[PDB]
C-alpha cells in the first residue's frame, strides 16, 4: 500500500501510517415490536374516493406483511421516490400512511410527485418531506366488495374571483391535504365542466370562489391510486415488518462485542454497558450534541450506555536499509493483539510474518507492538523515533 | 444593583520632565528606591500532531466507497503527505531545540539551592512546583496514549464523554510527543544547573560553580551598583528579592496573559479536531450523512449519486484541514525559533540588550516546559522615587588640565552627605548612594571646557 | 521624439583593493572625508480593523433570507468569530507598543530643541511637520468615525462618491484606531525628550540632559573620532549634519521606497473593502444579484433555488475574505514586532551591531507615526575619500621588549605631519586625523614578533 | 539477513556535574583539549520565480474560449497580478541583500590566500571549489534560458523527457533569476576579502589587511586563550583548522541536513509546476479534457457546456496555486531577511552572542551562494578533557586590604606546575594553561571577603 502510495519501489524509510482494524462486529441482535397487524382491511370493501375525496389510513404500533396485500390487486404501475420499492416493505417506521382514490388507466397520466396536471394543481400534492411510493392497480373480478364510482372525477380549477369582479386568483392545493374548494364541490362531478361559485363574505376578505371539475367514463374494472408515505420518528418507530425473530438467539443481551442492531428500526453497531439512567425516561434514546446516541433507557429498566465502536489504529516502522520493519497498534494494548487476526486492517500482514511468525507482542509505553527486540539499550539518535524516549533502534 | 456604565477617558502617564541646562553641570535624575519585578511570558512551540485514517474517514468500510475512492485514491496520498511532513516539522524542531538546552556541565540541584532563597519552585526531585501547579490548572484533556484505548473500551465509566477517545471513530490519530517529560526535567535541570557562572570571563566552556547571592550582586554590579551596597543592604536585597519570587504563586490566573495564552494554544488545538468530528454528522443535503442509512433508503444509482455527494463534501473538509494545519505547524516552528534565541541570550546568560527580557532592566531568568511550549520569566530591578541631583560633566586639574577624569558606571555628584569633606562625590549609575571619588570610579580623560576647573583637592590622581 | 531603449549592462561597484603585506606592517584604508546621511524605513503595524453585519451583507433583510439562513446561522457566527479575535489581535499590538514606547523620564520639547540644529521637523506644538506632510502626501480616504455617516446621509455635497460611507449598504464597520492621534504625539514626543542620555553608562533608569551636539560627539567618539578633531570642527559639522537633515524634505516621493510602501500599505486595505462592494452586484449566474429583483420576477421555488444560488456565492466570499484577513492581521503583528525591537535598540539607543539602522555605521535614529505604521530615520556617518596608509602591528621597547604598547581605537601610523617630530603617529580608527602617541591612545600589551623594535624614544611610557 | 528491529529507549548526555563550594574558593571546569568544528546551514533565499499565459492554459487558441473567456477576462487579469508583484518581491529582496554583501572595499583574493590553509574552497579564478562541487550534487533539472526552447524544438535529442521543455504547453514562463553568476562570484570573492580586519578597533570604514592566521589568534585571543600559547602551538593549531577543514569534502551528502534542505528546496519549485502540468490532463467529468476532442464528440450547446466545465475546473487550480505562490514569496522574502542578517552579524564579524553561528562559540565564518539560497559555515573551538581546578574569588594584600586583584578574562589557579614558584597561577578563561600572575592578567577591585587574605608575596602590585 505504501509503495503503491507514492507510486515507487522503494519507499523512502520512515514511519508511517496504515489503515486501521475495522474490529470485526457481531451478528446482530433488535429491540424492534412487540405490536399488532397493521391491519388493512378497510381497503378491502367500498368505491375508494374521488381524488378531492382523500380515505386515509394511518399505522402506529403496528407489524405488516405488505406483499399480502399486493397480492389482492393486478398492480400496473409500480414507482417510488426517495425509496426502493423493496425498501418500503423492508424497513420500520413511526408511521405508515396511505391515501387511496379511484383513478383510470387513461387519465392515470397525471399522477406522478412531479407532475403539473390538474391533479396536482387542485386535487393532490405530496411532500417531499418523506419518502413516497405510488402504485396505480386494478381491481380483480373476485374482489365483490370493491365498488365503482359512476364516474371517476377531479377538481379542474379552484380559484378566488376579486370582489371587483375582474382579478381572480387560484388556490393551489396543499401537500397532503385538502384543497378549499371542496366545501363547495359536489362529491362527485356529475358532469364534464360542472362548475360552481361561491360568494364570500367579508370575514372571507370578500370576492368569490369558483371550482370546476371534469369525469372520465367508468372501467369494466375498477383502478385505483395509491400514494403511500412513511415517517421516520425517534422513540416513536412501532410500525414494523412482522417479526422473523422465531428460531434466533436471545436478544438484545449479548454484550459482547459492539453489535450490530436495530432497536425499534434504529439501526447500528455499538457497545453497551448497564449503567445509570440520565435525564429522562421515556425518551428511549437520547444523544449528544451531534446526534449520536448517548445510550438507551431500555425497556427492560436498565439504561444501556452506548461506547460505540473500536477501532485499532497501526502504523509501520520501516527501515529501508535493512528492508524491515516493525508495528504499532499502541494504546489498544497486547490484550488484543495475538499471533492472528482477523478484524482487520490488511487481508495479510505477512510482511510482518516474515520473522513474526515465530515471535509474539511486545508491550510496550506507547503501547503494543511487533517485529521489535526488547534490547532496553540506549541510543544517541533513533533515527526512526517512537516519541517520549522510546526507540525503534536500527 | 450596578448602575450605568461610565464614560471615561484614557489616562496618560507622564513621565518626570528634566530640563537640559547651560555650561559644566546639569541634572540628574536617579532612583532612590526600586523593586525587584518579574515578567513572564509563553511561547508556544509545538502543534499537537494528528493524522487520520483517510478512508475511514470518509465511508467506514462501506462498499460503494470501495469502489468510488478508487477515483481519488491519490487525494488521500497527498493528504498524507502533507500531514506527515507537516508532522517531521514539529519533530524536527523539538530536536533543535534540545540541541541548545544541552550543556556540557552543571550544578546538581539540591533542596537548599539557592542559598537565601526557598526556591519553592523546584522540582520535587516530576515537574517545578509551578510547572505542576500550572498544569493542573490548565482545563486539559490528556490524550490517551497508554492506556488510552482501553478507556475508549468500555471499562468501567462509559460517561467518559472525552472526544479524546472518539478518535477511533474518525480514525483520527493523535500522535505522540517528542520527549518523555523526564527527560523533559533532566534538560530543565540542567538549564538551571548551568547558571552560576553566568558572566565571569566568557562564561561558555569554562563553569564556575559561584554564590547565588554573589552571582546577582556581580550582575549588580554590571547593572550599576557598587558592591559595597549590595554588600550592607544583602539581607534586605535577599527580602525584597523573595517577595517578588513569593508572589509567583498568584501568577496561576488568565490575569496573567501568558497563562491564558496557555489555555489558547489547548483551546486551539482541541478545536481543530472538534471541528472535524462535527464534520462527521454533516449532512451534505443527501439523503443523510449514513451511507448505510441511505443504502438501505435507496436503488445503487441513487446511493451512488447521493455517496457522492458525502464523498465531496467529506474530501473538501479534509483538505482544507490540512491545509490549515500546514500553516499552524510553520507558525510554530518559528515560535520556536525564537524561543531557543530566547533560552541562549535571555535566560542562559544577563542580556544588556533591554526591550526583551525584564522591563528592570535584566538580571536572572528563568524557563519552564509548559504545555506545548516554553514559559519564561525574568526578574529586573524596578527603579523608583527619583531624584534630581546636579552632575558634573568631568573634572580637571585647573593647575594642570592635561590631567582630567570621568566617572566610570556612575557620576560626579555635588556633595550632600555628611561624610565626605570633598566638594563632589561619586554615585553609581543605577542607584543613588553617595561615595568618594577614587581611582576605581574614574579613567583619565582629555581635558573638556565643560570640565570642571578644580585647583584645590583631588585623590584621583593627587594632581 | 524617443528612439529605442538601449540595451546594456548592469554596472558592478568595485571596492577599493587592499593588499595583505608581509611582517611588521601593513596598509590601512583609512576615509579622508565623510558625509551624513539617512537611510529611512516605514514598518506597518497595524490592519484596519473591520468587521460586517453578517445577515445584511447576504440580504437585506428579505423575508426568503429570513428562513434560509437559519440553515446557516452558525456560519457567520464563526465569520464573527474570526473577525473580532483578529480585531483584537490588533488591539494588543498596540498596547504592547505603547508600553515600550512609555519612557519614566524625559526633557520637554522646546523651540530651540536641537540646539545649533533647527529640527524644522518638530511638532507645531499636531503632528510633527514631517508627519503632517507626509500625512497630506498620502491620498488617503478618511474614515468617517465621526461625523462620517451625516456626510453619508444627505447633507450638502452628495457627490461624495467615496465608499468610505457605502459602508452602509454592506453593513461594513470600519472599526476604530486605538490611540488618539495627541496621545500618539505625546508618546512621540517623550520618544524624542529621552534623548540624552543616550549611552552614558547604563543610561536606563538615570537620565542626563546633556548637550545635544556633544551627545552626538560622544557617540562619535564611539565611532572613533578623537574629540579635538570633534570640537575644533564642529562648526562644520554641524553644517554637514544639517544640510543631511534639509534633505529630508525632498523624501515625500515615490522614489522614497518606504514612501511608497505607506501608499501601498493604504491600498492594501482599501483594496480589500473594494473587493467585497464589488460582490454585492455579483450575479452568480443568478436570474439577477437582487434579491427583490428576483422575488418579483419570480414564483416563489424559483426564487429559493436563486437566492439559494446567491446566499452560497455571497458567502464564500465572505469566508474567504476572513481567511485573508487573519493572515494580514498576523504578519501585521510580526511586523510590529520588528519595529518595537527597532525602537528599543535602534532608536533609543546608539547601535553597534550594524546591519540595521544606518549604513554608515549609526549615531542618533527618529521614528514617527506614519499611517498605519511606523516610520524610522537613521542618521550615520558615510566614510569617502579612503588613503592607503602606513600602520605598525605594535610598538615595544626593544631595550626592554616586555613593554609594548598597542593603540587604542586606532592605529600607529607612519608619520606624515609636520607637526609631529615622532617616527610614529596616532589616529583615531574611525578617520584620518594624525595625533601623537600618549598613554591614553593606547594600552599595555605583551609583546609580539610584528611590533616593532624601538631603541629610541618612547612617551607612553618613557621607555 | 537481518532479524527484528530492536526496542530501545533515548540515551540521555549526562552534564559534567560541578559542586558550589563554601568560602573563598571553588572549582572550575576548564578544557584540557578542544577540536575545531564547523556548523553549516542552508538559508533559502528565493523561489524560482514564474508566470502564465493565462489563456493558453485554459484553451489552446479554441474558439469557444475566444468567447467563453471574456465573461472572466479579469480573472485572469487578478491572476496577473498576484504573480506579478509577488515576482517583484522575489527581486526586491535580491537588490536588498547585494546591497548589504557590497564592501567598500576588499583584499584581492589569490593562489595561497589562506597563508598556512590551503583553503582548497577557493574559486578557481568560476564558483568556489565547494560551490561547484554542490551544483553537480544537486539533481537540478536546468531552467533552458538560453538555448532553451531551441531544445524544446526538434534539434538532436527528443529523448529529452524534460517538464522543463513542457512549459510551451502551457504556457509557463519560468522567469530569470536577478544576478549573473559571475557577479554572484563577484560578490562573493569581495566578501571573502572583506576579512581581516575582522574586529581591530570598529572595523566598519577601516580595512586592516592583517595575518590571516594571527587574525585567528586575535578573534582566539578574544575567546579568552593566551597569545603565548597560540603562537607557541601555531603549527597544530594550524593542523587542527585545516583537518576541520578537510572534512568539508565529505559535507556533499544527505547526511548533511542543509544539504538535504537544498534538494528541498528544489523539489518545491520543481513540484509546483509539475502539479499545473498535471492538472492539464485532468478531465473534470467531462466528455474529455481535450477541448478539440469535444468540439468534434458534440453538438455545440453541448460543447458549451463541457468547455464551462473544463474552464472552472482549470481556473480553480490556476487560482489556487497563485495563493499558494504568495505565501512561498513571503517567507522566502523572510528568511531572506535572517540571511542577511546573518552575513552582517556572523560573517562579517565574529559573534559573542552564541545560539546562532559556531556551537564553538565563534571565530571567523563563511558565506556561498548555494541554489536559490546562502549556505552558511561558521567555524568554532569545541572544548574537551574538562578538569576541575581550584580557583580562588580574588587577591588581596591582606597587610593593605584596600589593594585587591582580580584577573582579567581568566582565573586566578591554585598552582600545579612546576615552572611557577607563587602560590597562585593564571589561566586564560577559554582554556587551562597556566601562567604567571601578572599587572596585565589582572585589575584592581574592592576588597571582598571571599578573596585571599595574601600577607606574603605580590608581583601585581608589589603589595
Amino acid at each position: 500500500q505504501l509503495h503503491c502510495s507514492y507510486e515507487s519501489f522503494d519507499v523512502e524509510s520512515g514511519v508511517y501510517s496504515v489503515s486501521s482494524f475495522e474490529a470485526k462486529p457481531s451478528g446482530s441482535v433488535v429491540e424492534q415490536a412487540e405490536g399488532v397487524e397493521c391491519d388493512f382491511s378497510p381497503l378491502l370493501s367500498g368505491t375508494p374516493p374521488q381524488v378531492y375525496n382523500f380515505k386515509r389510513l394511518v399505522f402506529t404500533n403496528c407489524n405488516y406483511n405488505l406483499t399480502k396485500l399486493l397480492s389482492l390487486f393486478s398492480v400496473n404501475d409500480f414507482t417510488c421516490s426517495q425509496i426502493s420499492p423493496a425498501a418500503i416493505a423492508s424497513n420500520c417506521y413511526s408511521s405508515l400512511i396511505l391515501d387511496y382514490f379511484s383513478y383510470p388507466l387513461s387519465m392515470k397520466s397525471d399522477l406522478s410527485v412531479s407532475s403539473a396536471g390538474p391533479i396536482s394543481q387542485f386535487n393532490y400534492k405530496q411532500s417531499f418531506s418523506n419518502p413516497t411510493c405510488l402504485i396505480l392497480a386494478t381491481v380483480p373480478h373476485n374482489l365483490t366488495t370493491i365498488t365503482k364510482p359512476l364516474k371517476y372525477s377531479y377538481i379542474n380549477k379552484c380559484s378566488r374571483f376579486l370582489s371587483d369582479d375582474r382579478t381572480e386568483v387560484p388556490q393551489l392545493v396543499n401537500a397532503n391535504q385538502y384543497s378549499p374548494c371542496v366545501s363547495i364541490v359536489p362529491s362527485t362531478v356529475w358532469e364534464d365542466g360542472d362548475y360552481y361559485r361561491k360568494q364570500l363574505s367579508p370575514l372571507e376578505g370578500g370576492g368569490w370562489l369558483v371550482a370546476s371539475g371534469s369525469t372520465v367514463a367508468m372501467t369494466e374494472q375498477l383502478q385505483m391510486g395509491f400514494g403511500i408515505t412513511v415517517q421516520y420518528g425517534t422513540d416513536t418507530n412501532s410500525v414494523c415488518p412482522k417479526l422473523e425473530f422465531a428460531n434466533d438467539t436471545k436478544i438484545a443481551s449479548q454484550l459482547g462485542n459492539c453489535v450490530e442492531y436495530s432497536l425499534y428500526g434504529v439501526s447500528g453497531r455499538g457497545v453497551f454497558q448497564n449503567c445509570t439512567a440520565v435525564g429522562v425516561r421515556q425518551q428511549r434514546f437520547v444523544y449528544d450534541a451531534y446526534q449520536n446516541l448517548v445510550g438507551y433507557y431500555s425497556d427492560d429498566g436498565n439504561y444501556y450506555c452506548l461506547r460505540a465502536c473500536v477501532s485499532v489504529p497501526v502504523s509501520v516502522i520501516y527501515d529501508k536499509e535493512t528492508k524491515t520493519h516493525a508495528t504499532l497498534f499502541g494504546s489498544v494494548a497486547c490484550e488484543h493483539i495475538s499471533s492472528t487476526m482477523s478484524q482487520y486492517s490488511r487481508s495479510t500482514r505477512s510482511m510482518l510474518k516474515r520473522r513474526d511468525s515465530t515471535y509474539g507482542p511486545l508491550q510496550t509505553p506507547v503501547g503494543c507492538v511487533l517485529g521489535l527486540v526488547n534490547s532496553s539499550l540506549f541510543v544517541e539518535d533513533c533515527k526512526l523515533p517512537l516519541g517520549q524516549s522510546l526507540c525503534a533502534l536500527p | 444593583v450596578p448602575g450605568e456604565m461610565r464614560l471615561a477617558s484614557i489616562a496618560f502617564n507622564h513621565p518626570i520632565q528634566v530640563d537640559q541646562l547651560n555650561s559644566s553641570y546639569f541634572k540628574l535624575s536617579i532612583p532612590t528606591n526600586f523593586s525587584f519585578g518579574v515578567t513572564q511570558e509563553y511561547i508556544q512551540t509545538t502543534i499537537q500532531k494528528v493524522t487520520v485514517d483517510c478512508k475511514q474517514y470518509v465511508c467506514n468500510g462501506f462498499q460503494k466507497c470501495e469502489q468510488l475512492l478508487r477515483e481519488y485514491g491519490q487525494f488521500c496520498s497527498k493528504i498524507n503527505q502533507a500531514l506527515h511532513g507537516a508532522n517531521l516539522r514539529q519533530d524536527d524542531s523539538v530536536r533543535n531545540l534540545f540541541a541548545s538546552v544541552k550543556s556540557s556541565q552543571s550544578s546538581p540541584i539540591i533542596p537548599g539551592f539557592g542559598g537565601d532563597f526557598n526556591l519553592t519552585l523546584l522540582e520535587p526531585v516530576a515537574r517545578s512546583a509551578i510547572e505542576d501547579l500550572l498544569f493542573d490548572k490548565v482545563t486539559i484533556a490528556d490524550p490517551g496514549y497508554m492506556q488510552g484505548y482501553d478507556d475508549c473500551m468500555q471499562q468501567g465509566p462509559a460517561s467518559a464523554r472525552d472526544l479524546i477517545c472518539a478518535q477511533y471513530v474518525a480514525g483520527y490519530k493523535v500522535l505522540p510527543p517528542l520527549m518523555d517529560v523526564n527527560m523533559e526535567a533532566a534538560y530543565t535541570s540542567s538549564l538551571l544547573g548551568s547558571i552560576a557562572g553566568v558572566g565571569w570571563t566568557a562564561g561558555l566552556s569554562s563553569f564556575a560553580a559561584i554564590p547565588f547571592a554573589q552571582s546577582i550582586f556581580y550582575r549588580l554590579n554590571g547593572v550599576g551598583i557598587t558592591q559595597q551596597v549590595l554588600s550592607e543592604n544583602q539581607k534586605l536585597i535577599a527580602n525584597k528579592f523573595n517577595q517578588a519570587l513569593g508572589a509567583m504563586q498568584t501568577g496561576f490566573t488568565t490575569t496573567n496573559e501568558a497563562f491564558h495564552k496557555v489555555q489558547d494554544a489547548v483551546n486551539n488545538n482541541a478545536q481543530a479536531l472538534s471541528k472535524l468530528a462535527s464534520e462527521l454528522s454533516n449532512t451534505f443535503g443527501a439523503i443523510s450523512a449514513s451511507i448505510g442509512d441511505i443504502i438501505q433508503r435507496l436503488d445503487p444509482p441513487e446511493q451512488d449519486a447521493q455517496i457522492d455527494r458525502l464523498i465531496n463534501g467529506r474530501l473538501t473538509t479534509l483538505n482544507a484541514f490540512v491545509a490549515q494545519q500546514l500553516v499552524r505547524s510553520e507558525s510554530a516552528a518559528l515560535s520556536a525559533q525564537l524561543a531557543k534565541d530566547k533560552v541562549n541570550e535571555c535566560v542562559k546568560a544577563q542580556s544588556k540588550r533591554s526591550g526583551f527580557c525584564g522591563q528592570g532592566t535584566h538580571i536572572v531568568s528563568f524557563v519552564v516546559n509548559a504545555p506545548n511550549g516554553l514559559y519564561f520569566m525574568h526578574v529586573g530591578y524596578y527603579p523608583s522615587n527619583h531624584i534630581e541631583v546636579v552632575s558634573a560633566y568631568g573634572l580637571c586639574d585647573a593647575a594642570n588640565p592635561t590631567n582630567c577624569i570621568a566617572p566610570v558606571n556612575g557620576y560626579f555628584i555635588k556633595t550632600n552627605n555628611t561624610r565626605i569633606v570633598d566638594e563632589w562625590s561619586y554615585t553609581g549609575s543605577s542607584f543613588y548612594a553617595p561615595e568618594p571619588i577614587t581611582s576605581l570610579n574614574t579613567k583619565y580623560v582629555a581635558p573638556q571646557v565643560t570640565y570642571q576647573n578644580i585647583s584645590t583637592n583631588l585623590p584621583p590622581p593627587l594632581l
